[PDB]
């Protein structure tokens, strides 16, 4: 379930750079965190974000 | 930012970009050697970049400087969001130029309906994503609490403003966090968060640094 969150920035406007794993691609894909709040579905790189949710 | 334009190079000399690799956040020079910024932008190490316009062309004429001292306001909750501010001494003075000067700090709290500059090198998309290189310039009102307590109910703390366009399309957004708001040559406002970017009724809240002015003052006399 955590896998199958869409992609959440959080409402703070940072650009901390992660990893979501986008459903539509069966793979993880980068996006900015901004910092605060956002959901489950969110990895600091690329292969951790695979290895939860690949 | 959405909805804005590109600045004129070199001409908000104040804007510092947060780099750790990457370009993360913005920044205020408010001194030789401190910097303001909002404290979720925290990382343990930060490079600042000084006189920039293009964040990915080294022109020559920026400085980079390490931080040495990195602090967030001590209540900073990232729950709530209060006290959405940071301080960072840099390890040597800026050296103050045309490219790369001091902004002033508020004397007053924030005017409804006053026109104030918010700068950053954010998300130009309110869905999708593109990041410019380029430091783009947003013209915003502030807009009444009334507006911003209305557009966030029970969110809008006393450390909390708004600026912007309650019709959409106009906004900071992801990677601007940190960065100026400018109104009458003064520093009120850093780039803190919002619902979304640029979408209707749901506008930018700034921290309200006029509310930090003693914090500013006395972080600054203990860490010299
Ligand atoms: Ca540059």
């Amino acid at each position: 379930e955590v896998c199958s969150e869409q992609a959440e920035t959080g409402p703070c406007r940072a650009c901390f750079s992660r990893w979501y794993f986008d459903v539509t691609e069966g793979k993880c894909a980068p996006f900015c965190y901004g910092g605060c709040g956002g959901n489950r579905n969110n990895f600091d790189t690329e292969e951790y974000c695979m290895a939860v949710c690949g | 930012i959405v909805g804005g334009y590109t600045c004129e190079e070199n001409s908000l000399p104040y804007q510092v970009s947060l780099n750790s690799g990457s370009h993360f956040c913005g920044g205020s020079l408010i001194s030789e050697q401190w910097v303001v910024s909002a404290a979720h932008c925290y990382k343990t190490r930060i490079q600042v970049r000084l006189g920039e316009h293009n964040i990915k062309v080294l022109e020559g004429n920026e400085q980079f400087i390490n931080a040495a001292k990195i602090i967030r306001h001590p209540k900073y909750n990232r729950d709530t969001l209060d006290n959405d501010i940071m301080l960072i001494k840099l390890s040597s003075p800026a050296v103050i130029n045309a490219r790369v000067s001091t902004i002033s700090l508020p004397t007053a709290p924030p005017a409804a309906g006053t026109e104030c500059l918010i700068s950053g090198w954010g998300n130009t998309l309110s869905f999708g994503a593109d990041y410019p290189d380029e430091l783009k310039c947003l013209d915003a009102p502030v807009l009444t609490q009334a507006e911003c307590k209305a557009s966030y109910p029970g969110k809008i703390t006393n450390s909390m403003f708004c600026v912007g366009f309650l019709e959409g399309g106009k906004d900071s957004c992801q990677r601007d966090a940190g960065g100026p708001v400018v109104c009458n040559g003064q520093l009120q406002g850093v780039v803190s968060w919002g619902h979304g970017c640029a979408w209707k009724n749901r506008p930018g809240v700034y921290t309200k640094v006029y509310n930090y002015v003693d914090w500013i003052k006395d972080t600054i006399a203990a860490n010299s």
